[PDB]
């Protein structure tokens, strides 16, 4: 109990997401709870993401150095076609390939589907704050002290409010997001930083539970990885005349 | 302190020669619930603001700029009023009157022998309206035509403008040979809020001395009294005391000129805030004389209009025509700043004569 | 827990008509033009409308049936503008010929265009006050309805005689198969807030100066905008909020 | 009868810090830095501040005494912006040398500059959260106060040690001899919302990378604007509120 | 709340001066309390030091190195003629130039006028104790741990008990000290010291509130600084035959 350490954060009871659909410490073979609907007038079913929502999955590693400029840095998470979330066995792409529609929850005032955890280990000779924005738009901000833990639910790119080239009418009217167009993305930057001459790098990892995502129309499992041509996203989001 | 008494609707003529300034105080824009009262013993020294001779039948300006003021009864660098402006940033008036928030009183006194006799007109205009000050200085208007003017007759057989102190010792001078110390102490300890006579200044009256006094208003738009000296040249705050000795004949029935008076002042009606340390830009008390007057840029047409509606300012050889030719010349000068001084309209040169001074001014 | 809703207040209503028209009825009991012959209405009797941009209440004919207007709130950004900076704005039109047709398109104030310009999608309701001053020998008989798809389509509306009821007032709610159209684009084939004026007959004297002018006030009522538009995270500064030091000599 | 006051609502608070700092105390009973030696305060003990742009309450030192702020409302046009579009915006500064001085000027968001840009005169209060991350061998001793007239004038403020209390928070109310300065001009000699940071001592190791960085968040709280600025009576139109007809083949 | 620091001292409730005339945290525009008299038989008035007693003023900086000898070090504070305490505006010399007499309080058993604060910031790699003596004589001792805060009221040089060349009869009999002869002085030395190879210097500052000083006879403000000749203290405290 007696060692010199610099660990300690917000003690996630004070965070605001769900704590039952995204459990803090689930029991060893149990299943997570079903998340809440956006509104009582949408279709409902049994969840097919219960065992998957009890697992923080290794997604990506970001380096946390002394910042020079003031710019943000976008981390794009496309759970449908990404060869890190589709390996073999129980992967994360499996609810996104058994279903036609998908949505999230509206507990904050807007739809917010996938959740990301940023836990930071540090030696005592470095300190600072990581600033994580909920989407590309001027959404909610989560501050991550170095040596602390936080969970950030993410807006889908479709529902961030911006008018893009794709911009279908069902994107602002329906909460249901045809499953292949369901990419989420967050932005981050270093907002405070002090160090000594000992450490300078401070690598962290991003964990990616698929909390409070919902699904609607249950098809039969589509093929896992498209190993033919990777030009398909340009014939899907640009649409020349 | 310094209360706000409500007058009647119609002023009684046996006490007042003008109508009342207002029927209520004018305490909007002033933030009275803001400071903290700070009663140190240095506040109980009055300031001899003006001392000297003053010409008869001519309004004399005493610019009562309390931030930079000089004391003629003290040889030091600072005094009782100006050190209050050194120490603090914000001065807050306690109460108000018909002109504006009020921060102090003045007192005119004059020790005269019985062989001369005259009267004194006095008024203290806020400086938000400096046109009414400057029009009275130039002889264009009289003091009897603006509300708040008092008339006191110093002669005399009269015991009016006189100062009697009776020293603040704890003994009371109870062993005094051949007479009683009137109103000193061990008679009555009359409060600063109350207004009574002791019991001994009721049958004395040589030591009672009906005073010649008014109040010191500031201006009705500021919230507190932060002094910058650049902003108060553009929108002046501090008042101006106007004094006019009228008749003043001698025993040979000969009209006098240039009587001696002196003016005391105090500022015991303020609250303080924002105590300041090791500052560089200070309110710079000018040694041994005074402040002057600042006429800002938006006051020119008001001074101009009052010469035009005066039949005496057009005829030559009079005192008003001298100032009006000096006023038109300064408007045709080159001003890098946004205000002129009353001294610029006194120490200027001369041309010929009135109309050509105005035709050259409408082009500049 | 939801992010809190913030409110801003506007204080005293620019361009408000505070001296209204005397020919426009305030209550339904003081209006019987449907009874005898002056107004032939196919949409009912006029109901009382209370709006802040006009001082006194007035009866209006419901050109479409009143509804609730679902507002979807799933994307980021939502605002209720809601009669703020709202006014009845007048324009003059000449009455058309018997065959032709006049479409009045709605308008809105500059300050409504600024605040709604912070968002991408909107919907609103509309109000119209039509006034035809009829001098003496006026025998005009007009027809007002709401357009639907194209140039020739006629719906249920009102017919009226301006010589006996000079002022008529209308109520045009938001009816569309998509809630929250894009502001600068709109849906193809939408109704919006347009009305249609058509001349039926001209039984006037030879002395009346025909093509008699029509004045139409339009107010763009309750606005709900959706979709936060400017993704600007940078900080701004003006001199009023700064510390301005006194210049040293 | 007064023209009615209208309200607009903002809904869910952009740039809100929803995961705050652990070194900043929430209540006064969990703060005793004035007692032993860490904070030497000349302005009192810190009082609790509740603000919507920061998730949890925090104790702040009152650099000026709190007041009521008279708002004159005699001219045309008045608005209470009032924590709308309000955020704590961060900036980085290096700590000054022992002789020199650092003045932090306040900032505000883009959406606050737009809505306040509809008026001419304003006043507001300000909040600051100062954080100095102190690694190991930190012996910095700082000093924070509010500037008054010129470059050398010192007032009553706080002195603190960042090695034992890394985060400090401040409360700067509007103090000026004129309410409602012009936004782009200001009064000469005003305080505004600036604070002053000064280094007293540097008792650090040789290994600490000195001139140690300081992070200062600034939020521009309750804004009351006065004086309606754009005298534009003309009408505007966007395509979203129009009737868009279906194109005919 | 979680950082490695070495700050903490006596928590000034346990110190013995007044805590109402020398307040620990006065409110932002309020005025301090009037101090207590030496005895009930002296003259009394309203205080003219109320706003000034709410401000710790920067006086001098002393360096705290590894000591070699055992000697003391005297710091002379003359509030009457010193061009650091007389700048412009509200300075500290202003009560000493509006008055004829001045005194302090006798809560400890002797008159003790001006108070000084020594607050010490330190990194964790240095430790030690500063020893502050109340006057030149064998008066009370205040120990200042490094990384701590203490306030030290000071005896005037006149009332330290020593028989000097000046030594007027009113100095031992009266508690009233004609204002120009009111200099105070404290002595300090480093009594304990240990360090590492990181820091060696440890500069501190001396703050100088004018707590529990009193005044008697209210004159009109004398001139602030004597910019003519600085030989005046030799014609004031030596007095050749």
């Amino acid at each position: 109990d007696n060692e010199v350490t610099a660990e300690g954060g917000k003690l996630v009871q004070e965070l605001v997401y769900d704590h039952s659909a995204i459990p803090v410490a689930p029991v060893v073979e149990t299943q997570a709870e079903q998340p809440e609907v956006p509104v009582s007038l949408v279709a409902t079913r049994k969840n097919d993401t219960g065992h998957l929502a009890t697992k923080w999955y290794d997604f990506a590693k970001i380096s946390l150095s002394n910042p020079a400029n003031m710019n943000w840095t976008t981390l794009t998470i496309d759970p449908y076609n990404n060869v890190t979330l589709s390996r073999d066995g129980e992967s994360m792409v499996l609810p996104w390939r058994r279903n036609v529609w998908t949505t999230g929850s509206k507990s904050i005032g807007y739809i917010r589907t996938m959740v990301a955890q940023i836990n930071i280990p540090r030696p005592p000779q470095i300190s600072g704050v990581l600033e994580v924005k909920d989407s590309i738009n001027n959404s909610s901000i989560s501050l991550v002290e170095f040596g602390g833990k936080v969970e950030i639910p993410i807006i889908p790119k479709v529902m961030n409010g911006l008018a893009t080239t794709a911009s279908l009418p069902r994107h602002r009217l329906n909460p249901w997001m045809r499953t292949a167009e369901s990419k989420v993305e967050l932005q981050y930057r270093i907002i405070a930083f002090n160090r000594t001459s000992d450490i300078a790098d401070l690598n962290v990892s991003v964990l990616l539970r698929p909390g409070d995502s919902q699904f609607q129309l249950p098809m039969k499992p589509d093929n896992n990885v498209d190993t033919r041509h990777f030009e398909l996203v340009e014939a899907l989001m640009y649409h020349y005349d | 302190s310094l209360p706000e008494n409500a007058p009647n609707a119609v002023s009684n003529p046996q006490q007042f020669i003008t109508p009342a300034t207002a029927l209520s105080a004018e305490e909007y824009n002033v933030h009275e619930a803001l400071g903290e009262t700070e009663e140190l013993e240095l506040d109980e020294f009055p300031v001899l603001v003006f001392k000297g001779n003053v010409p008869v039948d001519s309004v004399t300006s005493i610019p009562l700029d309390l931030a930079t003021i000089y004391d003629f009864a003290w040889d030091g660098e600072q005094n009782a009023i100006s050190q209050k402006f050194q120490r603090f940033a914000h001065l807050i008036p306690k109460s108000a009157g018909g002109f504006g928030p009020v921060i102090g009183n003045y007192t005119i006194t004059a020790n005269l022998p019985t062989g001369v006799a005259g009267r004194i007109l006095h008024n203290c205009l806020p400086g938000d309206c400096v046109d009414l000050a400057v029009s009275r200085i130039f002889g264009l208007k009289s003091l009897l035509g603006v509300a708040g003017t008092a008339v006191s007759a110093i002669g005399g057989p009269l015991l009016n403008g006189l100062v009697n102190t009776a020293a603040p010792i704890l003994s009371g001078a109870a062993h005094a040979i051949g007479g009683n110390v009137v109103g000193g102490l061990a008679d009555a300890v009359i409060d600063i809020g109350s207004n009574l006579l002791t019991p001994k200044e009721k049958e004395q009256p040589s030591a009672n001395s009906s005073a010649i006094s008014g109040d010191i208003p500031i201006s009705r738009f500021v919230e507190m009294l932060k002094y910058v000296k650049e902003n108060y040249q553009d929108n002046p705050v501090f008042p101006t005391l106007l004094v006019e000795p009228q008749n003043f004949i001698s025993n040979a029935m000969t009209a006098l000129k240039t009587i001696p008076i002196e003016v005391f002042a105090n500022m015991r009606n303020v609250k303080v805030e924002r105590n300041l340390f090791d500052r560089t830009v200070v309110p710079t008390v000018k040694e041994a004389t005074l402040a002057d007057i600042v006429i800002p840029n938006h006051m020119y047409g008001y001074i101009l209009r009052d010469f035009l509606q005066n039949k005496r300012a057009f005829q030559s050889g009079t005192k008003q025509n001298v100032y009006f030719q000096q006023f038109l010349t300064v408007l045709s000068q080159r001003n890098i700043r946004t205000h002129i001084t009353l001294n610029d309209i006194t120490s200027c040169s001369i041309d010929s004569e009135s109309i050509a001074n105005k035709i050259e001014r409408v082009k500049h | 827990m939801q992010n809190p809703t913030q409110t801003m207040h506007i204080y005293d209503m620019p361009l408000r008509v505070i001296a209204g028209l005397s020919t426009l009825a305030k209550t339904t009991e003081e209006d019987d033009n449907t009874s005898t012959g002056i107004v032939v209405s196919e949409v009912g009797e006029p109901q009382v409308v209370n709006h802040p941009a006009w001082i006194d209440p007035f009866v209006a004919y419901q050109l479409r049936a009143p509804r609730k207007n679902i507002t979807p709130d799933f994307i980021f950004g939502r605002a209720d503008i809601g009669n703020a900076f709202s006014a009845f704005l007048p324009r003059r039109f000449s009455a058309p010929a018997v065959g032709t047709r006049l479409v009045v398109d709605p308008v809105f104030t500059y300050q409504q265009r600024t605040v709604l310009g912070l968002y991408n999608y909107f919907h609103a309701d509309f109000y119209y006050i039509v006034h035809v001053p009829a001098p003496l020998g006026t025998g005009i008989y007009l027809k007002i309805y709401a357009p639907e798809f194209d140039t020739t389509t006629v719906t249920r509306g009102i017919r009226f005689k301006p010589s006996a009821s000079p002022t008529i007032a209308l109520s045009v709610p938001w009816s569309n198969d998509l809630s929250t159209v894009e502001t600068s684009v709109g849906r193809v084939g939408q109704s919006g807030g347009s009305i249609v004026i058509e001349t039926i007959e001209d039984n006037s004297n030879e002395t009346v100066n025909t093509p008699l002018s029509i004045t139409v006030w339009c107010c763009m009522a309750n606005i709900k905008a959706t979709g936060y538009r400017h993704a600007d995270t940078s900080a701004y500064n003006e001199k009023g909020m700064n510390f301005i030091p006194v210049p040293v000599p």
